């Protein structure tokens, strides 16, 4: 039964990181004064952790944003190649977006080129397709909300050649459709583009 | 403004997990972009990232048992100092509304009907039992539900007379 005070305010460990908060700790452990042989013990309170401050930021790492939208699908001195056989090019952008404080840059190829066929604005024929599944409830916890689902004329895409050889290399790319065509077919419902039909959703609940 | 402080977010739960200490500024804890902070520990546990939305919850349940229904969903601009996609501000929800349907099968349980009459003593002489039944039938139970309660009664009866 030997009586445990308190020791120093002890001795303060160096701040383990190198930017913005970390954790010390010193304590007061019951070491000048120990218990012995399980009388009493040191009364008060022993917890120190202490919050460390470094004024250096610490580095961020930049994270991709969303893919871009298709730029127009052209080829140099080819006039317009708007529903036409010639094989053009497009891109796509993105943006490395919140690398601060030297921190890690992007990982990956920035641009996205693929070879293309411009059917921007063509007249093509066209089929209809059957009932899509049915939509989300529009507007979410506004005025009366309704579903949607449609029948849209979807065009037939003409028999092309699905690939294009290189001048440099033998070897071949893919060629991929882009643009927004007009499609040309019979009406349903007294609509030429796209005919839907509108349902209201039940038990609408409290947002 | 004084915020708790915390040194994981775990992602996915939305909770605040690891206390680092209390009383720090906004600007001092998240210094580092791995921390976390909690103000007024009632909840809106934001981490200290750019902000982005976070991923959406699992559907409510459907509104009604029974035919169409709807169910929510939720999902929160987490993050601090930025705008979310759409020049949304940090802690504003946004829901998704959706048609359900739990069971094609409505009002099982079914009601009894009229009582029949009580039919004659089943022995002529010493004693016996007497029974009614009756039918559920009004409404009609659907499904696998049954009506509440015995589908006959049974009670005693003396004819007094010697065998
Ligand atoms: C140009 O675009 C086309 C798409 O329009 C792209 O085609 C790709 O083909 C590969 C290989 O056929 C596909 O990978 C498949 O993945 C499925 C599972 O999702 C597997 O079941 C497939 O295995 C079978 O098919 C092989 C041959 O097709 C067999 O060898 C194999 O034993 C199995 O039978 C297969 O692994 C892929 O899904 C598509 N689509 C893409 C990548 O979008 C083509 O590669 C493109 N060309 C270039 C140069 O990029
Ligand atoms: C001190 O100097 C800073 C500039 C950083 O380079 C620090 O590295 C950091 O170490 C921790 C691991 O404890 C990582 O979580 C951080 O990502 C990293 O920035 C360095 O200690
Ligand atoms: C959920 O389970 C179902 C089997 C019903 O028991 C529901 O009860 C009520 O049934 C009426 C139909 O008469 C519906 O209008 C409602 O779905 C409900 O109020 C129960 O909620
Ligand atoms: C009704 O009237 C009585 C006077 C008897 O004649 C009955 O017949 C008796 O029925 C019981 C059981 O049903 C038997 O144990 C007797 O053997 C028989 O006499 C009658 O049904
Ligand atoms: C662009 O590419 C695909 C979507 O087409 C995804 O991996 C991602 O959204 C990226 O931004
Ligand atoms: C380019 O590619 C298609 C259009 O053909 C879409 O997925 C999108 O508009 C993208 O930007
Ligand atoms: C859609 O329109 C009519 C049906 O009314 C048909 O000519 C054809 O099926 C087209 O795709
Ligand atoms: C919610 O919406 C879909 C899940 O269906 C995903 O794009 C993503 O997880 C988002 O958080
Ligand atoms: C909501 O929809 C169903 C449950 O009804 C599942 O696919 C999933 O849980 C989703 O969150
Ligand atoms: C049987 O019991 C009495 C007649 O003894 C009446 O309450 C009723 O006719 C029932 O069916």
């Amino acid at each position: 039964g030997v009586a445990g005070g308190w020791g120093p305010w002890g001795p303060v460990s160096p701040c383990p990181v190198t930017c913005g908060l970390g954790q010390t700790m010193e304590q007061r452990t019951c070491n000048h004064p120990v218990p012995q042989h399980g009388g009493p013990f040191c009364a008060g309170d022993a917890t120190r952790t202490h919050i460390c401050n470094t004024a250096v930021p610490c580095p961020v790492d930049g994270e991709w944003d969303s893919w871009g939208e298709w730029s127009p699908c052209i080829r140099r001195n080819m006039k317009s190649i708007s529903c036409q056989e010639i094989p053009g090019q497009q891109s796509r952008g993105r943006t490395c977006r919140g690398r601060k404080f030297d921190g890690h840059r992007c990982a990956g190829q920035q641009q996205d080129i693929r070879h293309c066929y411009s059917i921007q604005h063509c007249p093509l024929k066209g089929s209809w397709s059957e009932w899509s599944t049915w939509g989300l409830c529009m507007p979410p916890c506004g005025p009366n909300p309704t579903r949607a689902r449609q029948r849209l004329c979807t065009p037939l895409l003409p028999k092309y050649p699905p690939t294009v050889s290189m001048v440099e290399g033998q070897g071949e790319k893919n060629v991929t459709f882009w643009g927004r065509p007009l499609p040309r077919c019979e009406e349903l419902q007294g609509q030429k583009l796209v005919v839907e039909e509108k349902r209201p959703c039940l038990h609408v609940p409290a947002c | 403004d004084p915020v708790l402080c915390f040194t994981q977010y775990e992602e996915s739960s939305g909770k605040c997990k690891g206390l680092l200490g209390g009383g720090v500024s906004v600007e001092d804890c998240c210094l580092n972009t791995a921390f976390a902070y909690q103000k007024r520990s009632g909840g809106l546990c934001q981490p200290c990232r750019s902000p982005r939305w976070s991923l959406w919850s699992t559907w409510a349940p459907c509104s009604v048992t029974c035919s169409e229904g709807s169910q929510l969903r939720y999902r929160r601009c987490v993050g601090w100092n930025g705008q979310c996609s759409g020049k949304v501000a940090p802690g504003t929800l946004e829901w998704q509304l959706q048609a359900c349907e739990d069971q094609q099968c409505c009002p099982e349980m079914g009601g009894w009907s009229g009582w029949g009459p009580w039919e004659p003593c089943s022995v002529t002489c010493s004693k016996g039992t007497r029974t009614r039944r009756r039918a559920c039938n009004h409404p009609a139970p659907k499904c696998g539900g049954h009506c509440p309660g015995q589908a006959q009664e049974s009670e005693a009866c003396d004819t007094q007379q010697v065998c």
